[PDB]
């Protein structure tokens, strides 16, 4: 493999896990017992970027969905969104900066923030079935930790 | 008009009040929002005393039952774009015995050996109290925890459960009492915990570019291996005098691998290959170094390449 990948779950500080909320858009809820497949496996890759150590840059995409979480500037603001890409291409080792994400781990909890537009972090809302954003005040009361799980089953 | 859809159904408790409000992705607008009865009928009421009844942009149940059970609408039409949300809700009793019905579990899992939290689901509405979240009561298999801050905590919709075992696996219960036209109704969610493995940080180890050196010809093309021992979630790649190898390299080039080891996943092996197309006249002067790497930091090693001896 050209660039190493791990296919894994998340789910936010709240236990909020994330779904389709209409492909080209995520949200975050808590899922009952019986719709726990409605979550969205990513593929995260480790792409080259600015290896600091206490940050590891990766890439987010949906699974075989080809779908890459990338930021770009929506109205003068870093926002979040889904874009295609091609199946073929992707993915790379060497990933345009709006796909790429530093991989920050505190306390065994997880941050994201963007390479592309830093003190800018992949969030949810305390609200039940929000988007998931691209929010900047970090601790506004915007979720910016997350916890993951390895799909090796 | 057109449709929207909405697949995942919430199931709710019946006995006690529910909101279901439409889910509005960026674009909400407040100046649009309605909602209908079962199979297109009129805006389910519009008094807050009456029962399942439309508020501020809001489908509230006061007490809800179990007929209410079903398949409900929302529309938005601000300038002309009508497509009529669908939502489609259910409605349970308690099991025989439990206080509490399996089908409206919410699975939330914490790893042990460390302080975590439960999350007492949809209380956004039910906050609304002077923008103050009720008072919760927590619950495991029916009975009640004592808050202490020793064994647990209880802090707006959370319950921080302290040093999490195997022991801590079960239904639990988050109660809630919402005062609606001075009026309190009752409020509960279960959630089945479970425990997840504690997550011991290791730093891998390298087994094999062991800080060495090979004999090699200056045009050929050689195979340079990076053999690891850890988890799978830990790393391992090449970087040549103080560099890392470009995807849009003309000589040098990477290929990872993984073996999960079934006996103990904590010693798996990571394989990462580098291709020397060419060996050339620079690949003498400095060595080409692996990195283990995780969170809790790297690990390197390198093979410094020499000419044969004659």
């Amino acid at each position: 493999a050209p660039v190493r990948s791990l296919n894994c779950t998340l789910r936010d500080s709240q236990q909020k896990s994330l779904v389709m909320s209409g492909p080209y858009e995520l949200k975050a809820l808590h899922l009952q017992g019986q719709d726990m497949e409605q979550q969205v496996v990513f593929s995260m890759s480790f792409v080259q970027g600015e290896e600091s150590n206490d940050k590891i840059p990766v890439a987010l995409g949906l699974k075989e969905k080809n779908l890459y979480l990338s930021c770009v500037l929506k109205d003068d603001k870093p926002t979040l969104q889904l874009e295609s890409v091609d199946p073929k291409n992707y993915p790379k080792k060497k990933m345009e900066k709006r796909f790429v994400f530093n991989k920050i781990e505190i306390n065994n909890k997880l941050e994201f923030e963007s390479a592309q537009f830093p003190n800018w972090y992949i969030s949810t809302s305390q609200a039940e079935n929000m988007p998931v954003f691209l929010g900047g005040t970090k601790g506004g009361q915007d979720i910016t930790d997350f916890t993951m799980q390895f799909v090796s089953s | 008009c057109k449709e929207r859809e909405e697949k995942i159904i919430l199931v709710s408790s019946a006995n006690e009040i529910d909101v279901r409000p439409c889910p509005l992705n960026p674009n909400e607008h407040k100046g649009t929002i309605t909602w209908y009865k079962d199979d297109s009928k009129t805006p389910v009421s519009t008094e807050q005393a009456s029962r399942i009844h439309q508020h501020k942009e809001k489908l509230w149940f006061v007490p809800a039952k179990v007929e209410d059970s079903g398949h409900y609408y929302c529309v938005v039409r601000n300038s002309s774009y009508c497509l009529r949300i669908k939502i489609s809700a259910k409605f349970v009793e308690n099991e025989p015995n439990l206080c509490y019905n399996a089908q409206a579990i919410f699975k939330q899992k914490l790893p042990v050996a460390g302080d975590g939290g439960l999350v007492c689901p949809y209380m956004e509405f039910f906050k609304n109290e002077n923008n103050e979240l009720p008072k919760l009561q927590w619950y495991k298999d029916c009975k009640p925890l004592l808050l202490d801050n020793i064994h647990f905590s209880g802090v707006k919709d959370r319950l921080i459960v302290m040093n999490v075992a195997e022991k801590h696996r079960g239904n639990y219960t988050c109660h809630a009492s919402y005062t609606y036209l001075g009026k309190q109704y009752p409020i509960t969610r279960v959630i089945e915990f479970i425990t997840l493995e504690e997550n011991k940080p290791t730093r891998p180890v390298i087994v094999s570019p062991a800080n060495e050196t090979m004999e090699v010809d200056l045009g050929s093309q050689i195979q340079l291996i990076c053999n690891v021992t850890g988890q799978l979630s830990d790393i391992a790649y090449w970087k040549w005098n103080g560099s890392v190898i470009d995807e849009d390299d003309p000589v040098l080039g990477e290929d990872y691998y993984s073996v999960e080891n079934p006996a103990n996943k904590r010693r798996s092996t990571l394989i990462t290959v580098l291709n020397i197309s060419e060996i050339e006249s620079r690949f003498y002067k400095h060595p080409f170094t692996c990195f283990a790497k995780n969170t809790h930091g790297i690990d390197a090693a390198y093979i410094q390449l020499i000419y044969p001896v004659t």
